[PDB]
């Protein structure tokens, strides 16, 4: 006799992500070598720490620009990767591609004015559940750094990963009206004949950075 | 040629098949075709009962064509082979109904070292007929070249081949000697007029079995 | 390697199932992560 | 180099006489064996289709390879679509026999029938080309012959192929300076 | 039970060129002897480094002939296995069943002109690029093999291939106007007293030379 | 999971001489012993090679008798198994199944004519490609053997295998003319007063006689 | 034995897929055909 | 050897898959190829 076997109902259809291999039809072909090649990535998110990108602010410029006024606030944000001002990072759109993330995002800050302009900065998390502050006193009281200006023209800070949640979506819902991951606040605490010079700011991924769970969702 | 004034040096070679022997002083060597020994020569198909008969394998003649100046690229000649033998070797294929033998073949091409020209000559199994554009390719086939400022003597070696280990030479021939122009015969004022071209063939290994009656 | 998950060897030999590579005479983005500066620049204090 | 033209001693220069260097070769796809391992469709017979490779095109890679070659062996497999149950009978037999289903039968099972065949001819290997009317090969050239009620498409496989004393081998004559084609290329 | 299974989608049908074997239907058959039978060939490329076969020129002969003028150019064709002087050699033969190769291809030269005819000859290998040299002094500045007439009737150069590509095609396209893979260029440095004698020209594989990737082209 | 399998196109009809063996449905029988019963045979030739059966000649007798003529020939047949000669043989009657074969196939002669009846005896194998002798002088040439009678009555000679492939066929094609292997001649050198006395012929098997490739041809 | 060529052992028990032959308390042919006479009766010339 | 890619072994014998070869009692081609002269015939400067 011959071995008998029950063929399965529910099993064996096509699934675009399946995890097993097509059978073969076209044998024995040598590639041409490219072993050292320059450039090669193996992980997306080694590309995401080393290469920081940068943020868009209001006008369409990578920039906030030093303010005369008794406004202090250069930029709040939602501290979301579907955030306009986060929209032209490489970040998101690796983000776009994941529904779940973990972890830190790191956020640079470079100066460009002359050696004569000095100024303070400030930059804070405001966590949800309370409406973001409006002044650098009322956003003390949150988890923040402080920095001025000298030889070294770029300050980097971690923005950490708080949540009830162990993972948050990547993406915002339409029913979400405030942010459910706060926000992202950078302040003027003052500065000395700075007027008009550009604070450059990029974006990377942080050391525990994680995107989980592959998603295709756009239309185009 | 590798040797050394006239036809000469290690270009001297002599053959002897049986009791005959050919002596060139332009040898440009020996082409052995596809092996150089014959496979088995007592299989199943004769039961034990071939034998080897030494006497007929001795060089045999025959004249083959005049190369002459009209000859352009591609003229052929095709000897069949067996052809017709009136010796020994002849007179077995009327007493046994299977045989088997190889070829050692020379052919010559004689005029002088003020020609010009070129003749390729070839042993090819199984053919009948060949196309224009196939004669591009008759060196795939056992062969060697005739080029006057060189030599005046091709000299080829082959075994027996066939679908069957002895043939009925009555029905089938399994090799034909062609000779082909490659490139023109030239004069010039001092070359020979034409060349004569000659084949001086023997019989090799030759087994035969399976005796016929007489005629009486 | 990559997205495949069956624990029994492949019934064809890996000269059919896939073009093979060969070699002459190496993760860049790795590498370079990897050298990231992570302390502080100056002192510190408290 | 130079050498005596006249003998038929190969000679093989590399491009080292000029300061290059040989490379490394993988030959194979030029294996006799594996180039001749791949099914070519024959147009067939309506029923009787006797199981000749010289049937196999001229032009196709499998007809101008095996023509390449003087005499041949190989085992076969066959892939035949075909109505009614297919009968196959061996070198040397009666052509009544294909109406016997005693002979190796395959009953109909949709959308072909693919079957592994022995060599089964009297001689220790066949010819693409036999010198004996000087077209026609001898009658037991051949593999055995099948029938079906109707055989629609017939395609031989040559297995364990072996070659020997190679033959012309032909590429298309062209009329221009070289043979132009419109080769596969990303669109527009 | 017996042993569950999922039949599969997309895996089963027939395929020409499939790695797998028939099931068998009529056996224990003996076949009779053939082992050592002569001329065997296993490697279609043994047969064509060791056979070379003969060129195409211009009136259908396998030579070029000693020219009087004060042109100098014996012959020069496209490097391409597709060319009509390379149309009756087996390489090309052979080559029109794959779409790619690689290496050496080697020119044999026979001279057949009396003892009196003496001549010296120039092979030379153009790259694609510029336009083919029309005389011994421009293509002196290519690879080239200058030789002359004497006891040793035959000359063999090695064409190299170079290529910005590890593989060239075997075919030729529509498209391409000038050959990509340049060209070769016969010229007669002089002669004397050699008017009307053949030089013959064959071609053979070379040690490296390979072709992959076979395909059935041919409509007839 | 499960395990998944590509059912394959081309495989699975049922094929009548398939080398697998079908699923029981009926187990644990013992059948009644059967050990050591008498006239086993596992081989046909076996009983080809040991039990020789008659020939036929003119008139439907196993025998051929002396004749008192000038012309000494008793019987000249086709060394063939479709011969009319052999066709009531066993030897004929396994061989329509079968489409080749090659090997020795003996005759057996014996005299049945009283103690004072002589007679001296040729049988002679003529091979194809020329017609067979007609006379004992002519048949000499051929391989032959004489013999005459006395106190053993039987005589054996082996018709030998000769042919230029290695096997030949069992059937006769109805485009074959002349015998494609040959004739079998008996001659009667002689004889003293026996005339009208019958000499028996029986065919069996040769030692390497073989048949290969079963063959179902009849219609009836 | 007989016409059968599967290499894998087969799935159901001999007992099942034959009857079983039983023995109580031989190739006649063949030694038939063995014992043949294949020499010469008499005396041998040359 | 040919194109043939299964790792496992065929489940029918050698002696039904296909026929089997005999002997009584050589690949001339590839001989011939490595006999090749690839050296230079005379002497050589530079």
């Amino acid at each position: 006799g011959i071995f008998p076997v029950a063929c399965s109902d529910g099993y064996g259809g096509l699934v675009t992500t399946d995890p097993k291999t097509a059978d073969p039809v076209y044998g024995k072909v040598f590639n041409p070598p490219r072993n050292q090649l320059p450039g090669r990535f193996t992980n997306l998110l080694d590309v995401a720490e080393a290469c920081p990108t940068f943020l868009r602010f209001e006008g369409g410029v990578p920039y906030v620009t030093t303010k005369t006024d008794s406004d202090r606030v250069l930029a709040q944000f939602d501290m979301s990767l579907a955030a306009k001002h986060m929209s032209n990072t490489f970040l998101a759109g690796l983000a776009q591609y994941y529904t779940q993330y973990s972890g830190t995002i790191n956020l640079h800050f470079m100066f460009t004015g002359p050696t004569d302009a000095k100024a303070r900065y400030m930059v804070a998390y405001a966590p949800p559940g309370m409406e973001p502050p409006k002044t650098p006193e009322a956003a003390a009281h949150c988890i923040h750094a402080e920095w001025d200006t000298g030889l070294n023209s770029k300050f980097t800070f971690s923005i950490p990963y708080l949540s009830a949640a162990d993972y948050t979506y990547t993406a915002s819902d339409v029913a979400e009206t405030t942010n459910v991951q706060g926000w992202v606040c950078l302040f003027q605490i003052t500065h000395g004949k700075a007027d008009g010079d550009a604070l450059v700011v990029l974006a990377s991924a942080g050391k525990d950075f994680e995107l989980r769970l592959p998603v295709d969702a756009r239309a185009e | 040629d590798k040797k050394t004034t006239t036809l000469l040096e290690d270009r001297i070679l002599t053959t002897r098949n049986g009791h005959t022997t050919s002596t060139t002083q332009s040898s440009v060597g020996v082409t052995y075709g596809y092996a150089t020994a014959e496979d088995f020569v007592s299989g199943p198909n004769t039961s034990g009962l071939e034998t080897r008969v030494v006497q007929a394998e001795r060089f045999f003649k025959t004249h083959l064509f005049d190369w002459v100046t009209s000859d352009s690229f591609g003229r052929c000649h095709l000897l069949e082979l067996p052809t017709d033998h009136k010796g020994v070797y002849g007179s077995l294929t009327d007493s046994y109904a299977y045989m088997r033998n190889g070829w050692d073949v020379e052919v010559t091409a004689v005029g002088n070292q003020f020609n010009g020209g070129c003749l390729l000559v070839a042993m090819v199994p199984e053919l009948c007929s060949i196309q224009k554009r196939e004669l591009y390719q008759l060196t795939l086939f056992p062969h060697q070249f005739i080029n006057p400022r060189t030599n005046m003597t091709a000299h080829i070696t082959v075994p027996f081949v066939g679908v069957n280990r002895y043939d009925q030479y009555k029905v089938h021939k399994p090799w034909t000697l062609v000779v082909m122009v490659v490139a023109p015969l030239t004069v010039n004022t001092e070359g020979a007029p034409q060349i004569k071209v000659y084949a001086n063939i023997a019989p090799t290994n030759v087994h035969v079995a399976g005796e016929f009656p007489s005629k009486e | 390697s990559g997205n495949t998950g069956s624990i029994i060897n492949n019934y064809y030999m890996q000269q059919y199932q896939n073009s093979m590579d060969t070699q002459l005479g190496n993760d860049w983005f790795s590498k370079l992560a990897s050298s990231a500066f992570s302390g502080l620049f100056g002192a510190l204090l408290a | 180099t130079t050498s005596a033209g006249e003998s038929a001693d190969p000679v093989t220069t590399t491009v080292e006489n000029y300061g290059g260097e040989t490379q490394i070769q993988r030959r194979q796809h030029t294996d006799v064996s594996f180039i001749m391992d791949r099914f070519v469709k024959v147009t067939p017979q309506n029923q009787i289709n006797i199981l000749d490779l010289m049937q196999v095109p001229s032009h196709t890679l499998v007809g101008a390879l095996l023509r390449a070659s003087t005499y041949y062996f190989s085992d076969l497999e066959i892939a035949v679509k075909h109505e009614g149950d297919l009968t196959w009978v061996p070198n040397g037999a009666p052509e009544k026999a294909l109406d016997n289903t005693t002979n190796p039968t395959a009953y109909h099972k949709a959308p072909l029938t693919r079957l592994a065949l022995p060599y089964t001819a009297p001689h220790r290997v066949l010819a693409t080309v036999y010198n004996g009317e000087c077209r026609t090969l001898p009658t037991s050239f051949n593999y055995g012959a099948i029938k079906a009620t109707r055989v629609t498409e017939l395609l031989y496989r040559m297995k364990r192929a072996e070659t020997y004393c190679p033959r012309p081998l032909l590429a298309i004559h062209p009329t221009e300076a070289r043979h132009k084609q419109k080769i596969v290329a990303p669109v527009k």
